[PDB]
């Protein structure tokens, strides 16, 4: 049993297994104490494992948000970083919100940010917004992206509906078998 | 686009001079 | 251990038939009984053969056979409220099958289905198909825009509308594709914002519309 | 008035940031004349005033580059937020 | 018994066993004391847990509200500041007011943020509101529409009922029955 | 330990039925004592089999089956106050068939219910079922508006309503529900901003002339 | 008895209780001095807890005032943080003087906040209000609607009828009996 | 070992066909079928000599095999519906071959795939070809432009498209290649802005484009 | 067995490993604790391992991000850097977000940085996208190009469709079998 990972996280790990064990080759998690855990697969399956390792770039970096590079421990705060961390919790909340409909396991929203209309006299922009989702399959998903338009139109201040975007999909077959250790 | 079944003029807050040119072609 | 037993407790929302293969059928009836059901199977404790069968996954199944043996034809469903004997909807204006074709047909279904014991093909008519689709949609006080053509209806829903009518609209179409399918009669639901709020225009024949006190927009029919 | 309380505050911060550098520096090496002459005392009182401004002016000729821009990027700053 | 989380929190153990049971496997809650709980599941079913973890994102991470990023402890306050923190409270006053009603389970609600109006010389614009919710099944659904409009529409300044919009359902399936030890 | 034992002390909420298929039917009236009476069956004191039902999902379910095997049928409720004998209101002025064919559906919803005895099915009228709901919403004072089509009819309420009239309007479209289904009368409740609540006139040369009702309303400057 | 939660007060215990044996699960409470209280359910009564447990997001938030957001014991006072503090304490006034009337168990009052209206030129805007109640059943409930209008009214500067909007709900049945103890 | 048993769980996702150059293929359904069963024997746990198949490798393997003995060949796919008796759909309006030219064709197409036993092959007409992609196309309300030329057809779906008529679109055109092949009939999905943004023209035989209120541009007839 | 480098990172030699299992050589990596990893290869396998370090330009550099060169640590901060930190953001939220799409294996998005607009009196020029995508093969990928342009169109103030252009690709051919010791 070779080791291709170690020192990592507990997120980063569950996502490693879930990878190797959608192409047929078994791992094993291992803990470590403070030092993190490691992943071993067997003798056979190195060769394959590190070609999905480089493929799917694994392992993965933590998910980044505008908010963590204007920090609010910071004495003294421009308006342009008091802004776009408003901008960047409000796009928190409704991927958090759009959880919580009929069948939508994950989305994601994005959101335009207007930061340079303060600086000069030229008016303020439309805001606009694009978003994704992952639904349950046995759906019929033509129709529900009508809904996740009237839901995003009248929670802001003026955008139409051409200015924005849903792109949904169902998601992938399920993977309930286990993979299989290699006869020797 | 402009859904109305009849036929007639609809005036929100003209001021008189907009109006009766659209009475300017009956 | 048989296999009845392997699943809940509640002996009710499964069915479990035998096949023709030497195969056993478990008949769930929506994806949430399916994943239930094929936990049990997955995971290896059934020693003998199984396999669960949908009202959907099965139902675009012999719809991706049916199109490279028996292409151009009009069909609507496959309806499995009895699993032993299922109900083939056929279209009646649009195809000109004989006695004896219908037989073979209803011979080549039976043998993809191991669980049935004989089709019942049914031809039906086909104005009610579209009639049923308008009755119900004049119903719910729903602006729509029909569109006949060779081969099919397309309704179109366009316009500003509310919250009332975009959940009057899902309930109608949800409940609609259920009975007779995608096949036929198309629905086709698109909203958009109203230029004409604070606006003022003239509509009928000679219709235009006033963005500002000195502006005219003179709309294409 | 965002803009009016963010200059405020940003006003006092670069004061605070811009005189206690040479203000430590000024008291560093004067601490380092008084602790280290606890033993051959010889003390004097008018004679740490000579290091502690050759200290400045030291510190003051490193940090000239620095003290500049700190002062025309604010002012730069402090302009185009009262024009535009 | 393999462990796939650990270190959990008490509310995130009781959402990642409420999402696995739904599909037919069986977890087990063990606490730690100081280092939170854990949660293992059986041999035959690790990789459709792996597989059901990576699919719903588990473990879940805490909600976020406006006025966690402008709070109350600091020592200077714009006017921005005092204006999000207080939008950001009546827009989670008005949640949980809505749990109030006659079938209602689950409700959100987002206001649009208006800040820079009072800055310069614009007028102030129109509010807008957006809500879902999650009702109990066998209430006509359609006709519960015009009351939370009702209830939303006079709550602020001037809103039209153009400019609120509810997106709402029914709840699911109940799950009652246990799900069942795998036999070996 | 037989069934009506392991409910609750309150021994008249729930009646159990015996069915024909070897099974126990518990029937209960509401959604709330649904899940109370299931809780029982899912935890599992209970050696037989035994169901749940209810006077909504059991209307549901044997119409899923009738869009089926009877499609182009007029029908609107089936009524559980007797549950050993139900009683199916068809429509009379819509459907064609003779006393012979009755006899087959009436056995063959007998065949789908099998804690039932007999279907008793019963030939309502159909302008009644308009007329009820057209009196009932005029003895409330509410502005509606009938439109008339051919199988089935609807009312429309809109405007901008208050309090009083979005409380009456729900507690008799519940009630109308309740008896007749909403399978021929159809309401329409949705709130604008309009102070004319749906109407709406124009303006020429004579005085007013009442327009169609049409989709576009005119907002209010009031 | 698996436990499920701990670590409770008494306030949502009390709640957590009340939402599991209407149900037809029974639970134990079981204080553990300093650490909190506990609630404890069967073993056959676990996977339809947790499944109550996610629905109904329990154990419950503490309820959220605006003047909570701006306390009165900080150092800058404001005022916009003076007439968000006074707007709040009326309408918690307002409430407790809903519970007194006449067959009223519970209510909820929302007044219409406004921030920007005092500082520039132009002046305040009318007043709104929104409530909601819980009554005892057997009342005419269509009636006391022209009553709570009448005594909200003219509690304000200057508001409408038409800007006042009551909703109202008879309250649930009546849960008086046990659930029962789950024999094998 | 059996190759039956090496596999998976689920016994009915993959097909083991005996092939006759003593070999055994395995009949995968898609691409993350592929490689389920492609580790299996890439890392050796058999001891014969075995290969996975596909539908769309298989199909574009003996396609190759067509532009070299057999070109100018008018085609559309080949179903493996069932994996021993493939059907080969040959145009019909578009070849030149008698009865015995299509046997020596069935005869060298045979040799190729050592798991078949007999490759059938039937004429399809070519009409209904672009007829089922045009009646599919209008019924979805796309605004489309049909490009007739010789030895196949072009639809073209450009313009400003929304979110709703790209997902009824990708929907249709997967739905149409997997059962008629891409070889006669082609779409193209063009998502672009509008040409000439916000500028006036003059369209029609003698065109201009007003840049600004006082400048024109002459270039090809708009 | 000569080794050709050491002193390596953990995802440094994943990447030296899967490059040389691609061209039929052997290697094998040594943990040292502290000092790192190391790669050695077989006797006849040296000359060609040191061939492919030179052409593929083997150990990789760290991936470089605009966000490193401005640095919050700063106790000034130029509205250059403040823009510059802020699309360096979007610019790695909208490549997390194209990686959950449904095909995409590995995405890279580059937005045009204009700088000098909000300083100076000059107006703001438009802003332009260009990504990058690595597809699972088997996929129409002349049909997936034009939802990729749809999401990235309405992420932004105002893009037009051919100021966002889009390059991808599908991945290589497998690599499941072992490469073989050099036998003599």
């Amino acid at each position: 049993d070779k080791d291709l990972l170690k020192g990592l996280d507990q997120e980063q790990a569950n996502e490693v297994i879930a990878v190797l064990q959608m192409h047929n080759i078994e791992a094993n998690k291992i803990d470590s104490g403070k030092l993190g855990y490691s992943i071993t697969v067997a003798e056979p399956d190195f060769t394959a494992a590190v070609y999905w390792i480089k493929t799917y770039q694994l392992p993965p970096r933590p998910r980044v948000e505008i908010a963590q590079m204007f920090p609010a421990d910071s004495l003294v705060s421009s308006p342009r970083a008091e802004k776009a961390r408003l901008y960047s919790a409000i796009e928190q909340r409704l991927e958090q919100s759009l959880q919580t409909m009929e069948g939508v396991l994950s989305a994601r929203v994005h959101i335009s940010y207007d930061i340079d209309a303060g600086e000069n006299g030229r008016p303020p922009k439309p805001v606009h917004l694009s978003a994704l989702a992952v639904y349950e399959r046995g759906s019929p998903l033509a129709h529900q992206i009508s809904d996740i338009k009237r839901f995003l139109k009248n929670s802001f201040a003026d955008v139409d509906y051409d200015n924005i975007s849903v792109v949904l999909s169902e998601r992938s077959d399920a993977q309930l078998q286990a993979p299989g250790t290699p006869v020797k | 686009k402009i859904p109305v079944t009849g036929s007639g003029f609809v005036a929100k807050d003209d001021s008189l001079r907009t109006f009766f040119d659209a009475m300017a072609l009956q | 251990a048989e296999l009845d037993s392997l699943l809940g407790q509640e002996k009710e929302r499964f069915q479990v038939l035998p096949g023709r293969d030497k195969m056993l059928y478990v008949a769930a009836q929506n994806e949430r009984d399916t994943l239930w059901a094929r936990q049990v199977l997955a995971r290896g404790d059934y020693d003998k053969n199984a396999r669960v069968i949908n009202e959907n996954e099965e139902n675009k199944r012999i719809s991706i056979w049916l199109d490279t043996y028996y292409p151009q034809l009009a069909y609507y469903r496959i309806h499995f409220d009895e699993p032993r004997k299922p109900v083939f909807w056929l279209s009646r204006q649009r195809n000109t099958m004989s006695k004896k074709e219908l037989e073979v047909l209803s011979q080549k279904l039976r043998a993809l289905m191991p669980y049935a014991d004989s089709v019942n093909i049914t031809l039906m008519d086909d104005v009610t198909a579209a009639g049923q689709a308008e009755a119900g949609l004049k119903q719910q006080a729903l602006p729509y825009s029909r569109r006949n053509h060779k081969g099919g209806v397309t309704f179109v829903i366009q316009g500003a509308l509310d919250d009332v009518e975009i959940l009057r609209a899902r309930q109608f179409v949800d409940s609609y594709y259920r009975t007779w399918g995608g096949r036929y009669v198309q629905f086709a639901i698109e909203l958009k914002d109203d230029w004409l709020k604070g606006r003022s225009f003239q509509y009928g024949a000679e219709g235009y519309i006033k963005m500002s006190p000195g502006h005219w927009y003179f709309p294409s029919p | 008035m965002d803009d009016l309380v963010f200059a405020g505050n940003k006003a006092l911060y670069l004061v605070l940031i811009l005189s206690g550098w040479p203000t430590i520096v000024a008291t560093i090496i004067g601490l380092l004349v008084g602790l280290f002459q606890t033993v051959t005392q010889l003390q004097e009182q008018t004679l740490p005033f000579g290091i502690k401004l050759l200290g400045v002016c030291l510190c003051l000729f490193l940090l000239s580059g620095w003290y500049g821009e700190v002062l025309l990027s604010y002012g730069r700053q402090v302009i185009f937020l009262a024009l535009a």
